[PDB]
């Protein structure tokens, strides 16, 4: 279905969300 | 000895929140020094409830159980957003997309903080971190 995924940002890169 | 525990991602379904929780130790009892797993918001209040309950550790303070994340608002705005098609150009999409993103990811970012404090903060705790119901709860499912 429709979700979304967050991944936490390794430093430095910075948190990301997917819309899935 | 060592325990350290984070949370690396988590996903937000129709009705579920998982997050995966991510251990390194040098403990024996465990089946591997670093592991993974992957929890639903529920199973951190189960291993909450558990820990107040257990007479053995009377005289400890359990730290806080995180609270439920609400994605609820946000879970409609996502299905509209696959529904509405009709007559929304690519640009509105585009930007009701990057809105919404916004909006996942600020709530993310809080309940995965407070998800993980807690964990920390268990061990950290020096007789709650050795729990049998915690060490289940981290490698449980490999």
């Amino acid at each position: 279905g429709p979700a979304v995924q967050f991944f936490k940002g390794k430093n430095g890169s910075a948190d990301q969300v997917i819309l899935v | 000895s060592s325990l350290q525990v984070e949370i690396s991602d988590a996903v937000s379904e129709r009705d579920k929140v998982k997050f995966t929780v991510q251990t390194k130790s040098c403990l024996p009892h465990f089946a591997q020094t670093e592991f993974s797993v992957v929890r639903q918001h529920e199973e951190f209040i189960w291993l909450h409830d558990a820990y107040v309950e257990n007479e053995e550790y009377a005289g400890l303070i359990i730290p806080p159980a995180p609270p439920r994340p609400d994605f609820e608002a946000s879970r409609e705005k996502l299905q509209k957003l696959g529904e509405g098609d009709s007559s929304v150009t690519r640009e509105e999409f585009a930007k009701m997309k990057q809105e919404l993103e916004a909006e996942y990811l600020a709530i993310f970012k809080k309940t995965v903080a407070m998800h993980e404090v807690f964990l920390q903060r268990l061990a950290a705790h020096p007789t709650l971190r050795r729990d049998h119901n915690f060490f289940v709860f981290l490698e449980y499912g490999q």
